[PDB]
RNA sequence: AGAGUUAAAUUAUAACUAAGCUGUAAAAAGCCCUAGUUAAAAUAAAAUAACCCACGAAAGUGACUCUAAUAAUCCUGACACACGAUAGCUAGGACCCAAACUGGGAUUAGAUACCCCACUAUGCCUAGCCCUAAACCCAAAUAGUUACAUAACAAAACUAUUCGCCAGAGUACUACUCGCAACUGCCUAAAACUCAAAGGACUUGGCGGUGCUUCACAUCCACCUAGAGGAGCCUGUUCUA
């Protein structure tokens, strides 16, 4: 908050600047925006125009981190990454033709996807009726989930391990057990969905 | 008013229920209020109208009322 | 308003006549006075608060060489002169 | 297109058919509605029990049985049941003014079967026996 | 009991759609104050409550509908004024 | 109509017996009360027993339904897109009424007159 | 306010009515 | 006041069908000779009309029918005469449902309460008692006036004729008396003694486990991060010394 209110976040994406002239309405929103006067705060360090940088990579950077390391933290992240690479190439070398066709290399995308297949659908909060408290089935919102996910993720694979274990070494591991549906986290998940249906009259109780 | 003739008086009667509707509605002098009532009951009692639905018979004549239940 | 009726004429089918020879009666007094206040050099205000005639009475008053409030009138604007209007000031000598 | 809300006379002459039935051959289905739990029974018209379920019936327990929920899951239930013994068309009777009576009638309307009148059924004494003494004195 | 079945407080369904029909019936219901009656039945109420009550609704609508008179009677003056700083 | 008046009221002139004993005096104030805000009650609740029943069925795998899933996610959004925009639309307009503030000044425009 | 003086009474009459029990 | 009648419920009681039903903020206990639907007497109570404002002296009276019927050529008037809600008493009959009491179940520190279930006196009919209510519309009855005129609040202010009442607060709807189908009753109703006030209306606060709006931005809940409370030490309190 050394930003003023009047200041906008900035558009880091060079794709929309580059081809401004088959969109109308477009044209007419970044005209308002820049002779509006509008200042800008300045681009976060993070934060880059680089075509490599996954968002989702840099939030789960973020939430490995201790004390201010950044450093530590995408030491961890890259080197998990390349775990799960070269876990998959293990895999891919030992296998055979068809399974050469199946099995996925790309440890973006078998982040992502154990990431959405270990996000819970629905949720609990407790509710206070009648001097007791009721836990309650909730309808959860989209950055929630996504935020429950990664945080059981690095809570499972920092608390579980034995301590000669590295960190890159159990996240790998959990990555591809939750790429495959099979990992303790979408466990973890299962008994949010189960607690939430034992409870499912309780339903009512929620007012909004 | 005749409590004999039972069409006049279920055109003060709501159709679903076998109510009577009050003066707001059915919009008369005190007197035939009364009148419709105490002839509706009696008619009621007697055996000639039915109390718990408007007879089906007279569900096409004349609406005089002001209620409007469909909207 | 009870205090109007010695005034009424009549009612003619609930609208309220006024009897204009009581009217023209008065309003002959009423000249008269006016008349011999401003003469002996005095000030005349026109008050009204009604919002169509507002603009018409400024005007009527600016062009007798009288004031006119028209606007909302304050608090203490006759009671409280000194404080209101200045140190020291003249009243009205009537008002209208 | 002329539709009337109101029923079809018994001595009428009026054809209208579902799955070839008069109004009057076609299934009732009972929804007791209370404040506490919500039965439901599909019945013919010559007032034979075809299928019955309630909410307790469907494994709730003493305070979430009363919920809409447990409603609309006994409705389900009986609507199952009831297809079972064939039944597509069928009169909703609500008697009772509770928590599972909308839910119980969509909850027939989702278990597969199909509602053509719906009728409120509700005991209103025109003064008979006085009701229990109100609580918290 | 004693009446034919299926005459009253029934409403027959259009092409399919329940939830429009169920809220036809309620409406129906509700204004015959039989939803009321209903609830009020559940425990029952002393004569001098009961009293009470009538007598307090019927003030609440004197004073409704007396109020709801005075706005339709002023409504037209809500326009936008000609007098305008004046 | 407005229900009558006449003889209703306890006073030192009328012969009969009270009808409406007022609590508060029966005189038209010069505003009227703030709109009460409606009552909220649980959403998207049948969606919901829709997909708990298709996990209870399909022993709770999320690969086996993803229709209730996504229609119960589709739900939520529109509860979403209902509570935040139907508040400013329900706090403005009232349809064929007055917003209280401007009914208030109205009437302080007309006013009831108890005394003189 | 009244009701202070009614409470006087009605406390007195009903110490009274379990005294007559009593006695 | 009589006599006759019953639409909606509800229930004895069967007939199918279902294993549960009932009950709460939540449960337990209770019941499964239970529950839903289809049949149904008796008993009791009288939706809507009623946004009406009638009848009766008051208490009271609002399902239907009929009989009988609502004093005074109309001032006031008792301790005389006749009535008088609910509860209660005596005797006989009824009993659906409700329900003081009581017994179970919860709650709670306790809970001889509020909440849940069961059941009784009692509510109903006949006959006789009892004679009290915040029996208050806290505003006497009959005639008038809207003149003079605001303690406050409330239902604006007053004249005339009457009757009934009222002389600080407690003690006291008490003790003693008379009378009374009342015998834990009603009625009538003091004093010793204690006090210097007791009261009525208001004002401004504060407060409210009171309601309605609007909020909380490290901030209450929901939620994020790191810690404290457990270990050792460091340092400060409290005790003991
Ligand atoms: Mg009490
Ligand atoms: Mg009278
Ligand atoms: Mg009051
Ligand atoms: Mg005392
Ligand atoms: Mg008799
Ligand atoms: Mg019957
Ligand atoms: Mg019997
Ligand atoms: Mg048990
Ligand atoms: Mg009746
Ligand atoms: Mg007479
Ligand atoms: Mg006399
Ligand atoms: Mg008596
Ligand atoms: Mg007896
Ligand atoms: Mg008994
Ligand atoms: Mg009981
Ligand atoms: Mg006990
Ligand atoms: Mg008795
Ligand atoms: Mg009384
Ligand atoms: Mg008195
Ligand atoms: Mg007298
Ligand atoms: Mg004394
Ligand atoms: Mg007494
Ligand atoms: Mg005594
Ligand atoms: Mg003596
Ligand atoms: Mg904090
Ligand atoms: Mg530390
Ligand atoms: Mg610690
Ligand atoms: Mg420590
Ligand atoms: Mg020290």
């Amino acid at each position: 908050s050394r930003y003023g209110p009047e200041y906008k976040d900035p558009q880091i994406d060079k794709e929309y600047y580059r081809k401004p002239l088959a969109e109308q309405t477009e044209e007419e929103k970044y005209e308002r925006d820049f002779k509006k006067t509008q200042l800008i705060k300045a681009a976060p360090a993070t934060k880059t125009s680089s075509v490599f940088e996954d968002p989702v990579i840099s939030k789960f950077t973020n939430m490995m981190m201790k004390g201010g390391n950044k450093v530590l933290a995408r030491s961890l992240m890259t080197q998990t990454l390349e775990a799960v690479k070269r876990k998959q190439f293990a895999k891919y070398h030992a296998a055979s033709a068809e399974e050469q066709a199946t099995i996925e290399r790309n440890p973006y995308t078998i982040f992502h996807q154990a990431l959405k297949n270990c996000e819970p659908v629905i949720g609990l909060v407790p509710i206070l009726k009648g001097g007791h408290f009721y836990q309650v089935p909730v309808p959860l919102a989209d950055r929630r989930r996504r935020f429950l996910a990664m945080k059981w993720m690095i809570a499972e694979c920092r608390e579980k391990k034995h301590r000669r274990v590295l960190m890159p070494e159990k996240l790998s591991q959990e990555l591809l057990e939750a790429f495959h549906n099979q990992g303790p986290v979408i466990k973890r998940k299962h008994d949010m969905h189960k607690m939430a249906e034992a409870n499912r009259a309780l339903a009512h109780y929620r007012w909004w | 008013v005749d409590y004999k003739n039972v069409q006049l008086l279920s055109q003060f009667i709501s159709p679903f229920t076998g109510c009577i509707y009050g003066r707001h509605i059915t919009g008369l002098c005190g007197k035939k209020q009364k009148e419709i009532t105490k002839a509706i009951k009696r008619a009621q009692i007697l055996g000639f109208m039915p109390v718990t639905y408007k007879d089906p018979a007279y569900l096409k004549d004349p609406k005089v009322c002001n209620i409007k239940y469909r909207e | 308003h009870r205090f109007m009726e010695p005034y009424l004429f009549g009612s003619r089918l609930g609208q309220d006549i006024i009897d204009l020879e009581q009217t023209a009666a008065h309003l002959q007094l009423a000249l008269n006075f006016t008349a011999h206040v401003a003469y002996r050099e005095g000030i005349i205000l026109f008050v009204s608060r009604h919002r169509q005639f507002a603009h018409l009475i400024e005007t009527t008053a600016r062009d007798c060489g009288e004031y006119a409030h028209t606007r909302y009138f304050k608090g203490g604007l006759l009671t409280n002169a000194p404080l209101l209007l200045g140190p020291g000031v003249r009243l009205p000598d009537l008002i209208i | 297109s002329s539709f009337s809300i109101y029923p079809p006379i018994p001595g009428q002459e009026n054809s209208l058919r579902w799955a070839g039935k008069k109004f009057e051959e076609i299934p009732i289905a009972h929804i007791k509605a209370s404040y506490n739990n919500t039965q439901i029974q599909v019945v013919s018209a010559a007032h034979q029990p075809l299928a019955h379920a309630s909410c307790g019936t469907e494994g709730f327990r003493n305070a979430k049985k009363g919920t809409g929920i447990a409603a609309q899951t006994a409705g389900i239930a009986a609507a199952a049941k009831a297809t079972g013994k064939g039944v597509t068309h069928v009169r909703v009777v609500v008697k009772g003014l509770g928590p599972g009576r909308l839910s119980a009638i969509k909850g027939l309307t989702m278990g597969g079967l199909e509602v053509i009148s719906i009728t409120d059924n509700t005991p209103i004494p025109h003064n008979g026996c006085r009701p229990r003494k109100a609580r918290r004195l | 009991a004693n009446h034919l079945k299926f005459i009253a407080r029934t409403v027959m369904v259009q092409e399919g759609n329940v939830e429009g029909a169920y809220r036809t019936l309620n409406r129906i219901l509700t204004m015959d104050g039989l939803i009321e009656d209903i609830k009020r039945r559940r425990y029952y109420e002393k004569p001098c409550r009961r009293r009470q009550r009538e007598s307090y609704e019927t003030c609440r609508r004197i004073y409704n509908m007396e109020m709801a008179r005075k706005i339709n009677f002023l409504m037209r003056k809500n326009r936008a004024d000609p007098w305008q700083g004046c | 109509a407005t229900p009558s008046l006449r003889g209703r009221l306890a006073r030192l002139g009328n012969p009969r017996r009270p009808i409406l004993k007022p609590n508060k005096p029966l005189i038209l104030a010069n505003h009227v009360g703030e709109r009460r805000r409606e009552k909220g009650e649980a959403t998207c609740i049948t969606e919901m027993s829709v997909m708990m029943a298709c996990w209870k069925q399909n022993e709770f795998r999320d690969e086996a339904c993803r229709k209730e899933i996504q229609d119960f996610f589709d739900c939520a959004s529109r509860a979403e897109a209902a509570r935040k925009m139907r508040s400013i639309q329900e706090n403005l307009g009232e349809l064929g009424s007055l917003p209280p503030k401007k009914l208030n000044k109205l009437l302080h425009r007309f006013p009831n007159k108890p005394h003189v | 306010k009244n009701i202070l003086k009614i409470r006087r009474r009605k406390m007195n009459h009903h110490k009274y009515r379990k005294l007559v029990k009593r006695t």
